[PDB]
């Protein structure tokens, strides 16, 4: 477990307060559109299994499918973005606080670097 | 013709002997040439005159793109992706230009062979030496880089060649 037991972590909290400082996902997010597509597919499959007209029947039910998927997808995307931002924050903090473990290296040009040549023949 | 550069594509001056007939028989070649000029050359000349008159009314121009020089892979730092990209693109353009230079020299060689005809082995010795030198340099540059060639690989090959030359010079001086 990498980020389990992280200091200051409140248990059973889907989205902490520190996540409010990150940019929320746009409503036209391609991931949100894909979640809505999944909801629409679920509605179509529901109509197919219940032997209703797949495309025409149950418009309210299909709309509820799409809406529920979009809602949960928006919150899931918020949590995913928060976790990735937290990972980057921790990585940068560790790199900064361990300079002897992460030292800068002198940059040499390819005019100085000697690379062996392997002819293709 | 001013279409191409006479210096880049040289032509020896054309020496055509004058006719010196020895018989009273008419020349069928001359008669057929007169017929050809009367029946074909004049109509095609008039057609081209009309076409060029149409072209002169709508004159417009196109240009030759100029590329400024950019730092090469020797100057680029290690894993400096932008400099590596610029250097690789420049190296590819130079490779294309060198290929076309070799093509120009080969065209010179072929034209001189055909022109000199039965005395080509002697009169085309100048164009054979230029082709030999150009092809030697081009081969030393891009001989066996491979399908996935690059400026880095060409630089490694040049470094290997320079090391071999330095070792040979040191051994000779020893
Ligand atoms: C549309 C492209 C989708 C691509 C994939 C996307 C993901 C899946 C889609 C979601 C689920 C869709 C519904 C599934 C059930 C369909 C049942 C059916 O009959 O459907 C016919 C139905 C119309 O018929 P109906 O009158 O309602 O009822 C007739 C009976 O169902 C007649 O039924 P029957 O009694 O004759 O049933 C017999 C039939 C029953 O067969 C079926 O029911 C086949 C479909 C169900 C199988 C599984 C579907 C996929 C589920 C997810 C799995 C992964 C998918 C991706 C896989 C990729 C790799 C393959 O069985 C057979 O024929 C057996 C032989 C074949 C078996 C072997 C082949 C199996 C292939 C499995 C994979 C198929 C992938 C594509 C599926 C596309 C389905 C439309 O048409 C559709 O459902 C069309 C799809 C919806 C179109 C909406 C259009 C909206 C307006 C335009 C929008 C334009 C774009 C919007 C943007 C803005 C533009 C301006
Ligand atoms: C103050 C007044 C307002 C309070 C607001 C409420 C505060 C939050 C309340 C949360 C609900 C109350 C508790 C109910 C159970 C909590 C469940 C959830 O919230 O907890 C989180 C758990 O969240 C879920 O794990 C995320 C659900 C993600 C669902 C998708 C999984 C990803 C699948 C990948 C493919 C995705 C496909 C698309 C899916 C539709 C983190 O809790 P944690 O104590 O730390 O878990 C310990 C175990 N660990 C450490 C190993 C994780
Ligand atoms: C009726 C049948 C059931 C299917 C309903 C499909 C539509 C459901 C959503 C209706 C509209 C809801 C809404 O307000 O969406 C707006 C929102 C984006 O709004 P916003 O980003 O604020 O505006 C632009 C700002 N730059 O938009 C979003 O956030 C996008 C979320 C929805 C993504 C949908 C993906 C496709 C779903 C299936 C479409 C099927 C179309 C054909 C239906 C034929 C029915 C016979």
């Amino acid at each position: 477990t990498m980020m389990s037991g992280r200091p200051g972590r409140v248990p059973l909290q889907f989205l902490p307060n520190e996540a409010r400082s990150l940019p929320p996902p746009k409503l036209t997010d391609p991931r949100l559109v894909y979640m809505g597509f999944l909801g629409y597919c679920s509605g179509l499959i529901d109509n197919a299994i219940r032997r209703r007209p797949v495309v025409s029947a149950g418009l309210h039910r299909q709309l509820l499918y799409v809406t529920s998927f979009v809602f949960f997808g928006y919150y899931l995307l918020k949590r995913q973005d928060y976790m990735y931002a937290l990972r980057d924050h921790d990585m940068f903090a560790y790199v900064k606080s361990h300079p002897e473990d992460f030292p800068e290296k002198d940059k040499k040009t390819y005019g100085e670097i000697l690379e062996e040549f392997h002819p293709v023949r | 013709p001013d279409s191409w550069d006479k210096d880049v594509y040289p032509e020896p001056p054309r020496r055509t002997p004058a006719p010196a007939p020895q018989t009273s028989l008419p020349n069928p070649v001359t008669y057929l040439t007169k017929i050809f000029d009367l029946l074909v050359d004049r109509p095609v000349t008039l057609a081209r005159e009309f076409i060029e008159q149409q072209h002169a009314k709508n004159r417009y121009y196109y240009y030759h793109r100029e590329f400024r020089r950019v730092p090469d892979i020797t100057e680029c730092e290690e894993k400096d992706i932008l400099c590596m990209f610029e250097a690789e693109m420049q190296w590819r353009r130079d490779y294309k230009v060198d290929q076309e230079i070799v093509n120009i020299i080969q065209e010179r060689l072929k034209a001189c062979q055909q022109r000199e005809g039965e005395s080509y082995r002697q009169n085309c010795a100048k164009e054979l030496e230029q082709f030999t030198q150009v092809s030697k340099a081009f081969q030393d540059r891009y001989s066996d880089l491979g399908a996935h060639y690059s400026a880095r690989k060409c630089l490694a090959k040049q470094k290997q060649r320079m090391l071999a030359e330095r070792k040979a010079a040191k051994e000779a001086a020893a």
